[PDB]
RNA sequence: AAGAUAAGCAAGUUUAUUGGAAGACCAUAAUCAUUCUGACGUGCAAAUCGAUGAUUUAAGAUGUGUAUAGUGGCGAAAG
RNA sequence: GAGGCAGUAACAAUAUAUGUAUAGAUAUAGACUAGGGUUUUCAAUUUAUUGAAGUGAAUCGGUGUUAUAUAAAAACAAAAAAGAUUAAUAAUUCUUUAUUAAAUUAUUAUAAGGUAACUUGAUAAUGACAGUAUAUUUCAAUAAAUUUAAGAUAAAUGAAUUAAAUUUUUAACUAUGGAUUGUCAUGAUAAGAAAUAGUUAAUUAUAUAUACUUGAUAAAAAUAAAAUAAUUUUAACCGUACCUAUACCGCAUCAGGUGUCUUUGUAUCAUAACAAAUAUUUUAAAUUAAAGUAAGUAAGGGAAUUCGGCAAAUUAGAUCUGUAACUUUGGGAUAAAGAUUGGCUCUAGCAUGCUAGAACUUUUACUAUGUAAGGAAUCUGACUGUUUAUUAAAAACAUAGCUUUUUGUAUUUACAAGAAGUGAAUUCUGCCCAGUGCAUUUGUUAAAGUUGUGUAAGCGAAUGUAAACGGCGGGAGUACUAUGACUCUCUUAAGGUAGCCAAAUGCCUCGUCAUUUAAUUGGUGACGCGCAUGAAUGGAGCAACGA
RNA sequence: GACCCUGUUGAGCUUGACUUUAGUAUGUUUUAAUAAAUAUUC
RNA sequence: GUGUAUAUGUUACGAAGUGUUGGAUUGUUCACCCGGUAAUGAGGAACGUGAGAUGGGUUUAGACCGUCGUGAGACAGGUU
């Protein structure tokens, strides 16, 4: 046969990768004063950055959800809580939204990066010094504290709400966020390219189940799948 | 002031169904509609990008979602830091 | 189609203008290839010619520069 | 090396008694780049052969910067134009008037003025950035008037036709002021309107100001200073002829193919067509064959021809009346169906070149060129789109919409990133885990090591899972005949529910009934023990759309 | 001769055909020193 | 000849001179109806005749449904 599509499409990122800007904000030793400078749009993702401006220096931050050009905000170990400041995490009290955390201390950011996704604070626990948080995907994880985080939830909404009712507004999305559009389905194609094609009728032949023991060229369908079909 | 019951989407046509234009008035009447500066009072924001809401008269940029200028799980996280 | 203005009748509702949205409609130049199973078929031509047709601001057409090589590449998919 | 067929097929063939002319005929024409390389010009000898001559740059290209460890003769960048000369070069030679940069000379302000916006020698700025619609009428061009010149008519004409030149207030900001006011459209103002006084500019159509579409918001880097006058054997290296199709590529003087720009006159929407301009071109016969390739016309009948109305014919522009069933309420619709159209002389409106009405007249008026045949039903695909260069353009592919699955240590961070199936909207999505797969959890099984002994995953067993692969029976009696609501019985994982049909799915089969026709194996509507229909391997359904 | 047949002549493709292999999972041996705790054998 | 009164039939012998013609459905050959006439007779010639024509079916490479096969695929089953 020859080489197939999946495996096709990962050693095309190898020779041209896609680029984006990763914003993460820099480490203070006591609480200053910042103002917020303007907002920009990049390329690839939907939510807006910002530009703030500590002691003389522009970063670059994601904007939180009621900002506006000229605001002061303060970063610090141990700033007030409100919109859009920067505190660490044993300071907010039960139930609020935060929307940059770091795992370790003295890093940038990992956790809540895209627009309108949002994380919880759940509880604290004074022993070990640890608290619970709540993840967007919606599973508990235990974040030790002293890493510090933003207050309040992300700007640009909710962007699913009107559809692609036509097929040119489809094509401009795959094309910016660099991803293969259109997709042929793989029961039209010949044996050759892939596996459950052929045939006289349309038709698969085989479970669409695969297990993640075989190899890695060989991984197509649901993989590794505990349940399958409608709960109900 | 022709139309009936269809308004603003009228520019579609008779294709795409019943319920995919019934989704499309909802999201185009918050879109276009100007609103009020928070900074000087007047009635001139305007949306330009995803995200960015911006005034003819003062220039002030704010913050929002995409097609409303305020959230409704925006609205609720303030009233809680207000206490 | 939104938006806006007036004149009537009496919370609203008819009539007349202004405005110019849409993967809306139609032609020339340019492009493609449905039918005559027309012409030609040691041909003008190792795939052309005539009439008839389809097409229009876009998921279009095109020059140059850089990247992808044979159990390999590229593919809105006919091997 | 040379025959027959065979001088056969197939191609080329304008007029003049005197001419470097008078006529006819076909073809739009001209510049930069890619490719060609002396084909350029002249002389001599007959699209040939030989021999000479010809390409002149401080301001026209390259040489310079870069496209997120080798990239631009169309992106960025110091500076010029006329008028003439040669057999052939000319923003390059010559005349006239200019501009840039570098080296040497002569001279010198170190600040004034305005309440303010700002004016004059008195530095630290940028290269640099989508698309569409409307309003300006800058130039230019038309039209008119005038002044010189040209060509023709048997005649006639308030003086025709052609050429050259000369002419035809708005936006910001400042000071007073204290509440109104604009655009073709949307408006602007106590974060100060109108009205006054004033200071800057008016970007030359590839411009200016507004508005509109987007899960698309529309490149990089080298690059800076300034007053007045003068000077120069100061400004290096390479290409500058000619052809745009009979001087390229297809083995050719080939009806094919090949990037960009410019181009005069009539043309009441345009298109089509004709004429200008410019370039090429010389001599057989003819009222007569048959059968061909094109273009025309036809008495009476009107699809009887044929697998099939294949080919041809009819309709058509513009103004006024009028417009159905169905529907996803937007459409269907320019539905269908009728009536009018010339020429000349006037009247009436205001926006002054557009529109209504009236009288007179004729071998009657969009029709030279261009320009929809219409209606009623069925099957299938939602739509715009794409595809076997050279026998298949479609019911195939794609698409939005719906659903399942993997990942919390992503240069990117779960409204994100990989893997699969169906195919817009409306209404539905029934039963089965025995078989094969997939996931989760507590009998059999290798080697190496130790004086000797012991300990692996996997397979097997238990529990979940069918919008995972898939599957969804048969026989007997029982209420004038007839049928079986009801009952009995073999087994199995469960025994096809809601729906639909001789359908693109029914062998017997040209099934049975109705209707369409003079006559039907065709079409449509009903019937069902369905050889072998059936639910996201999706079932049912047609509004809009279809070479 | 593309249809059909023969040849102990070939090639593209599939799989519960025969024989094997890249990748991957799990054992054993190699692994810095030190102190302590716990369990199993004697 | 007659189970031939006339009319209308039916059987036998001689006889190839001349006639045997129009349409609806199907790719048809075959088949079956309508209309008419004196009478729509049976057949051969490489199952006459493609450098005479047409290309509807059959019969390469696109594609759909139904049945079989775990699968590539198959069907003198149905379509374009
Ligand atoms: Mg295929
Ligand atoms: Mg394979
Ligand atoms: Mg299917
Ligand atoms: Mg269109
Ligand atoms: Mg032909
Ligand atoms: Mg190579
Ligand atoms: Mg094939
Ligand atoms: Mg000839
Ligand atoms: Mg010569
Ligand atoms: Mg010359
Ligand atoms: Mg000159
Ligand atoms: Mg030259
Ligand atoms: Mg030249
Ligand atoms: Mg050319
Ligand atoms: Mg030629
Ligand atoms: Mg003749
Ligand atoms: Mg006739
Ligand atoms: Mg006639
Ligand atoms: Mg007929
Ligand atoms: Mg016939
Ligand atoms: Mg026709
Ligand atoms: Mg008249
Ligand atoms: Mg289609
Ligand atoms: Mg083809
Ligand atoms: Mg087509
Ligand atoms: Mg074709
Ligand atoms: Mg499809
Ligand atoms: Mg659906
Ligand atoms: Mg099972
Ligand atoms: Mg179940
Ligand atoms: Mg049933
Ligand atoms: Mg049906
Ligand atoms: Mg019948
Ligand atoms: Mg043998
Ligand atoms: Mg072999
Ligand atoms: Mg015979
Ligand atoms: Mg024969
Ligand atoms: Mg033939
Ligand atoms: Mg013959
Ligand atoms: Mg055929
Ligand atoms: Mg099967
Ligand atoms: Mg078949
Ligand atoms: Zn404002």
């Amino acid at each position: 046969g020859k080489v197939t599509r999946k495996i096709r499409e990962e050693t095309k990122k190898l020779r041209n990768p896609r680029k984006l800007s990763s914003p993460k904000y820099p480490n203070f030793p006591e609480t200053t004063q910042g103002t917020v400078v303007d907002l920009v749009h990049e390329r690839g993702r939907g939510v807006p950055l910002a530009h703030v401006k500590f002691n003389d220096e522009i970063y670059s931050l994601i904007a939180t959800e009621g900002l506006y050009t000229g605001q002061t905000i303060f970063i610090g170990d141990n700033a007030p809580i409100s919109i859009g400041n920067i505190t660490k995490l044993k300071n907010v009290p039960g139930g609020m939204a935060v929307h940059s955390i770091e795992y370790d201390y003295e890093d940038g950011g990992c956790v809540g990066m895209t627009g309108g996704a949002y994380s919880t604070v759940v509880t604290h626990r004074e022993e070990t010094n640890e608290t619970v948080l709540g993840l967007p995907s919606g599973q508990k994880k235990i974040f030790s504290s002293e890493v510090r985080c933003i207050v309040g939830v992300p700007s640009a909404g909710g962007i699913k709400e009107k559809p692609f009712l036509k097929a040119s507004v489809a094509h401009y999305f795959n094309k910016a966020h660099c991803k293969k559009w259109p997709r042929v389905r793989c029961v039209a194609m010949n044996p050759v390219d892939h596996k459950f094609g052929g045939g006289n009728h349309q038709h698969v032949g085989r479970p669409t189940t695969i297990s993640k023991r075989r190899p890695h060229a060989q991984l197509m369908g649901l993989i590794g799948a505990r349940r399958t079909g409608r709960v109900k | 002031n022709g139309t009936k019951k269809v308004g603003i989407s009228g520019r579609f046509g008779a294709r795409y169904g019943s319920t995919l234009r019934k989704r499309m008035k909802k999201v185009l009447e918050t879109q276009k509609k100007t609103y009020e500066c928070r900074a000087c009072g007047k009635t001139s924001v305007k949306r330009d990008v995803v995200g960015i809401w911006t005034c003819r008269s003062c220039k002030i940029k704010f913050a929002g979602g995409a097609y409303a200028y305020v959230t409704p799980a925006g609205t609720t996280f303030n009233n809680m830091l207000k206490q």
